[PDB]
């Protein structure tokens, strides 16, 4: 796929997300379509109906509140018409800009859709497995549990180009820490690093042929030092849109080419931003895209706001089914931003509609792993901070999957399959690199 | 070519000795740089870029349009409106004013981005250094239009010893004119 962005094509996805989850909120509450009708015209009688929030006005204030939302509905529920909310009548709530919402209300006079109650979105499935595939990751740990590391770049300093920290992480996980699988989010070289950006880079006595590209200076800076990460680790990379070795700037962003970064066969893959994986039975969701920084709540209530910010936000990415539910997506002021093609965000939903088992979504808020909703939620930060002081990684360590020890959940059925409750077995830590 | 560029801007590096910002039109006359037969050399100071130094900024503005254009604002056809904002409405090409009749469209068209990048592979395109095709950077009432003109043979030689430096400002063009 090419740099080509079709408004026809946009607007396509973005109505397709209303339309799917009005078939999610039928099937789970068990409601016809005939309950469902258009709110932005009034009515006598209360109504179902589904939309996303977005802003009462096209050209809005940078600070919204619940005086100024709108709900926009899908082509054939509303004719794509908006309508304004009136929430007035309910105490409790959070939302967002491009959140998908179901509601109970009614439009008494015409300009307005007063909201009665929010039918909350179910929450996706989680993956199951068989006793035979428990049985053969049982075996290939031999014993021993699951040790999985992630890191999240910058990987050097803002007034340097020192990868003495990485060398001495690499040397640590080689010789001691000896993982299954090493998950590395870029950016490697962030295109708006500022010397990168200036354009004031260095002779380096160190290469005897200096770079002549950012390219070059990934194959002379990045891959000697990657190379040694010991082939017994599998290495996995994941870019940034921010990723000067990447030529897809925008998300969802293609892999990059593991040829030709001359990274070795035996022990590098490169995966897609965002990608989804197993390692053994743990379902892991990936996503480079800063979700956790960039969701803007607008809030009411007291027991909203008492909970904890990082909580309701991966609530939210677990019901909307995508991990940058934000539309229109974040910018930075032009330097950058989340480069949202908003044509291909179906790529950016969660693979075969299950909630993954660990979530990682890099974000320059300080790390943090916490379990929401039976899910592992990884922000494992910034492996260097900006002035060069000790960033941060994470340790995931599993206790490997017994059908004997009752922490796996038998779910009902003729063909017997498991709940990996990888949330009851894992244990984050996040270390000081 | 000339009116595929005539709404394009100009590629602006910074020099890495001395900060002085200028735009970078080719092997052209300019009061602020210099092609001489070593590279690409700042006037103010002196310095001369290395590869790495030109293809940097190169490839940092490129990126800079990009993201410009991955940032969608559309904006609307109708002149007495003409509101930008990056609201898609589910119906795309209708406008969000009440009633509004206008189309909408991608305010950076991809028309736009595609013709940006081709101005930036003009200037590190040797045939056209050669026959003087590229578009100037400064209009004659600038303040800083160009003192002393170039001539046609120091432009063929220039471009000549250049070749490599040229070639190599083309290839991180052409890294994101193929993936368009
Ligand atoms: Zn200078
Ligand atoms: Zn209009």
């Amino acid at each position: 796929r090419t740099m080509r962005q079709n408004l026809q094509e946009a607007s396509d996805v973005l109505d397709d997300q209303i339309e799917s989850f009005t078939k999610i909120i039928q099937n789970h509450y068990k409601l016809s379509p005939n309950d469902f009708a258009d709110p932005t015209i009034q009515s006598q009688s209360e109504i179902y109906a589904v939309g996303r929030i977005v802003p009462d006005s096209p050209t809005y204030d940078k600070f919204l509140n619940p005086e100024s939302l709108s709900l926009e509905t899908s082509r054939m529920g509303g004719v794509g018409r908006r309508v304004r909310l009136d929430l007035s009548q309910v105490n409790e709530l959070s939302f967002f800009l491009g959140q998908i919402v179901a509601f109970k209300g009614k439009n008494a006079n015409g300009d307005y859709f007063t909201v009665n109650s929010i039918l909350p979105l179910p929450y996706p499935n989680s993956p199951v497995s068989t006793s035979q595939e428990l049985q053969e990751f049982q075996a290939n740990l031999e014993g021993s549990s699951l040790k999985v590391i992630v890191t999240c770049g910058p990987y050097f300093a803002n007034d340097n180009f020192s990868l003495e920290l990485l060398q001495e992480f690499i040397d640590s996980i080689n010789n001691e820490v000896k993982p299954h699988v090493l998950i590395m989010f870029g950016p490697f070289i962030d295109i708006t690093h500022p010397l990168i950006a200036s354009g004031k880079l260095p002779n380096f006595p160190q290469f005897k042929t200096q770079p002549k590209t950012l390219d070059e200076l990934f194959l002379k800076l990045f891959t000697p030092i990657l190379k040694t990460i010991s082939p017994h680790i599998q290495t996995v990379l994941i870019p940034s849109t921010k990723d000067a070795i990447s030529n897809h700037a925008a998300y969802p962003q293609a892999s990059l080419i593991r040829k030709a970064l001359q990274l070795p066969k035996r022990n590098f893959k490169c995966m897609a931003n965002p990608s989804s994986f197993q390692i053994n039975e743990i379902y892991f969701g990936c996503s480079n895209v800063d979700t956790f920084k960039d969701l803007k709540e607008v809030i009411k209530g007291g027991t909203t706001s008492s909970r904890y910010r990082l909580d309701r936000v991966s609530e939210h990415i677990l019901q909307q089914r995508r991990y940058y539910p934000i539309f229109p997506g974040s910018i930075r002021t032009h330097i950058s931003g989340a480069d949202l093609d908003v044509s291909y965000l179906g790529l950016t939903e969660f693979v075969g509609g299950f909630s993954p088992d660990i979530m990682i979504i890099p974000s320059e808020l300080q790390h943090f792993a916490r379990v929401v909703q039976n899910v592992v939620v990884i922000n494992p930060g910034r492996f260097i901070r900006a002035t060069g002081n000790r960033g941060s990684y994470a340790q995931i360590t599993v206790q490997c999957p017994d059908l004997e020890d009752g922490k796996l959940t038998l779910v009902e059925g003729e063909e017997p399959v498991y709940l990996h409750n990888v949330w009851k077995r894992a244990r984050v830590d996040l270390i000081a690199s | 070519d000339v009116e595929r560029f005539k709404d394009t801007v100009t590629l602006e590096l910074s020099c890495p000795s001395c900060d002085k910002r200028f735009p970078f039109g080719g092997i052209v006359s300019s009061n602020y740089y210099r092609v001489s037969y070593n590279g690409l050399q700042c006037k103010h100071c002196e310095q001369l870029f290395t590869p790495l130094q030109l293809t940097s900024q190169i490839e940092h503005s490129i990126r800079a349009h990009i993201s410009l254009y991955y940032a969608g604002w559309l904006q609307c056809d109708d002149s007495t409106c003409g509101i930008v904002t990056r609201q898609v409405s589910v119906f795309g090409k209708r406008c969000l004013n009440d009633g509004c009749t206008g189309v909408m469209r991608y305010k950076y068209s991809d028309k736009q981005l595609y013709n940006q990048l081709l101005y930036f592979d003009s200037l590190f395109d040797c045939e056209k250094n050669k026959k003087q095709e590229l578009k100037p950077i400064y209009l004659p009432d600038d303040l800083d239009y160009p003192k002393e003109q170039l001539t046609e043979s120091s432009i063929k030689a220039l471009t000549e010893q250049n070749r490599e430096l040229m070639e190599t400002g083309r290839s991180v063009v052409q890294k994101y004119l193929n993936d368009c």
